[PDB]
């Protein structure tokens, strides 16, 4: 189990760690988060008490280095940093645990939620979507735009998700216009899976990362990407049986974790009704259809 | 965006544009089978692709053989229409290609947009006007060439005959839409109006009779009356009680 030490908490803030959250008061004796499960990516995120504007946060993997948080009073935010001096790091870390100045990552043993939301999410792929190579962790916030949003403005600060566009020459073979538009199997299987993502695991990891950035930061472009990647599969007549079964599980845990009160803004009514009731896969997503119908019947 | 009454004049500007109407592409007769079930028989159809500024009509004849062995024909017809409009554009020199294509039915938008992805600078637009181009098959010489076709074929017409020598395209389009609206509302009476007079004939290279300017004013009046007459027969309205303001709106409201 790993630890993320905070130099201090000079401003009142709600802190997120994966699907958990807790409040820290202005100048409260908080020195970080302990017992973080090794083996998964994680996200530590922030919403200032005095300005809910800009949720922001950091994707990280404790296996890739020793990371800590320190507030920057000039830039006005909690920043992640890497500590290269391992013995300094272990030393400070031990002092705060001995003083019980850290919150414990609160993983119930029955619970597989975080794994099931991040099964296919890899830090290496995150770092290709979020380009900032000098750091091993990745900053995301509520306002960051996607490369596709910028096509339809600062390129350094963008989310470089894979562009999906159903009315694009990439999606549509000359001569197969009706076929390729009404059945997106070519675009899914040959262009995206074989061509760009190489395998379904990488496709699902992007889908899961887009969902998490939509949920944790209210990032609109991420929400668009999550829905595009679902719709692409649901609108394909030919999908490997194992991908459909995995997608059903992925979506089930996503719908299960979504805060009920954010469903009106995080779920696209058109996409979900199409996917669940009209698409080629309308009968292939049993678990997702059941939780959707019992939890958000309004949306349908 | 969409084309409606606020931007009427854009149709008659110098930016090449075409209307595409797909309402006569997939045509059927419905009949009873020997077993008492119902079946359809396709008949020849046509794409109606019109430049409203010049009158040029690209009439692609859709022979019933294009449907052989196909499923979901009403859906296919939209894509076939789009395929053929795309092929027409690509066949035209660059300086003749349209800047805008206006589809009379919004179901044509995605089919045409997808087929035209290679032409990102051509705008595909809907229209709120209810244009009566379905009545094209009430123009005898168009209906004839469609029903006689034994293979796919493109035929070119000027749907304004020689009118543009004497009137503007805004007036020519107004005359065409009034004629088509009347033929759609009461085809027998409209043809009676157009052909009642033996002394006025249709030139071999024309679609409509050779009316003088004054006779066109008479014909246009008789067509508005036909639209008003049918309007009253339909809704059981005494037309005699109607005021001129009420009439403009009834006739204008049809398109
Ligand atoms: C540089 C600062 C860091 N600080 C911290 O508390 C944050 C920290 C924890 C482990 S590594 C960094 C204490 C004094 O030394
Ligand atoms: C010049 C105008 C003509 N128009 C019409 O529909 C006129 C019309 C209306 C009812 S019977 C005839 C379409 C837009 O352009």
């Amino acid at each position: 189990m790993n630890t993320v030490p905070f130099t201090s908490a000079p401003i009142e803030v709600t802190i997120g760690i994966d699907q958990y959250s807790f409040n820290v008061k202005e100048n409260q004796p908080f020195h970080g988060i302990k017992d973080i499960p090794i083996g998964h990516v994680h996200v530590i995120h922030f919403q200032h008490a005095d300005n809910s504007s800009m949720r922001y946060g950091y994707w990280f993997d404790c296996r890739m280095g020793n990371f800590y948080i320190q507030y920057d009073p000039k830039d006005g935010l909690y920043k992640m940093m890497e500590e290269r001096d391992g013995a300094k790091f272990e030393n400070i870390v031990h002092n705060f645990k001995e003083r019980q100045m850290m919150v414990s990552y609160p993983k119930i043993d029955e619970d597989d939620t975080w794994y099931n939301l991040t099964e296919f999410v890899q830090m290496d792929k995150i770092r290709k979507i979020v380009r900032k190579d000098e750091n091993q962790f990745s900053y995301v916030d509520s306002s960051m735009t996607t490369v596709q949003e910028n096509e339809l403005s600062d390129p350094a600060h963008s989310l470089n998700y894979t562009v999906i566009n159903f009315k694009s020459r990439e999606a549509i073979r000359p001569g197969h216009e009706m076929e390729d538009f009404l059945d997106k199997s070519y675009y899914l299987n040959t262009v995206m899976l074989q061509g760009i993502f190489k395998n379904s695991s990488n496709y699902f990891g992007e889908l899961q990362f887009a969902f998490l950035n939509a949920m944790f930061f209210g990032n609109y472009g991420s929400s668009l990407q999550w829905h595009a990647m679902i719709e692409l599969i649901c609108s394909s007549a030919t999908v490997p049986k194992h991908m459909l079964d995995k997608l059903d599980e992925i979506l089930y845990y996503q719908i299960k974790t979504l805060p009920e009160q954010y469903s009106d803004i995080l779920l696209n009514e058109r996409v979900w009704n199409i996917c669940l009731y009209s698409s080629f896969q309308k009968n292939s997503l049993h678990n997702t259809e059941k939780i959707m119908e019992n939890k958000y019947p309004e949306l349908l | 965006g969409a084309m409606n009454s606020s931007n009427y004049a854009e149709l008659f500007n110098n930016d090449i544009k075409l209307f595409v109407d797909d309402t006569n592409v997939y045509r059927v007769t419905v009949h009873k089978t020997f077993e008492g079930n119902v079946a359809t028989k396709a008949i020849n159809g046509c794409i109606f692709t019109l430049n409203p500024k010049t009158g040029h009509l690209f009439l692609k004849i859709i022979h019933t053989s294009v449907w052989a062995g196909q499923k979901r024909l009403s859906q296919l017809a939209k894509w076939k229409t789009a395929e053929e409009v795309s092929a027409l554009v690509r066949s035209l020199p660059k300086e003749e290609q349209p800047k805008q294509i206006i589809v009379t039915r919004k179901a044509m938008l995605d089919p045409l947009e997808v087929h035209m992805l290679d032409f990102p600078n051509i705008a595909i637009r809907p229209t709120e006007l209810r244009l009566p181009f379905s009545a094209a098959m009430s123009i005898d010489k168009l209906s004839d060439v469609v029903m006689k076709a034994t293979e796919p074929q493109m035929v070119l017409f000027n749907i304004y005959d020689d009118w543009l020598d004497r009137i503007s395209s805004y007036t020519a389009f107004s005359r065409l839409t009034l004629l088509l609206r009347a033929l759609k509302t009461n085809e027998e009476s409209a043809k009676m109006i157009l052909l009642s007079d033996p002394t006025i004939t249709i030139k071999s290279y024309h679609l409509w009779p050779s009316f003088t300017d004054e006779q066109w004013i008479t014909i246009e009046s008789q067509m508005r009356d036909l639209i008003l007459t049918e309007y009253g027969r339909k809704y059981n309205v005494n037309i005699s009680a109607l005021t001129q303001t009420e009439i403009k709106d009834i006739i204008l409201g049809q398109n």
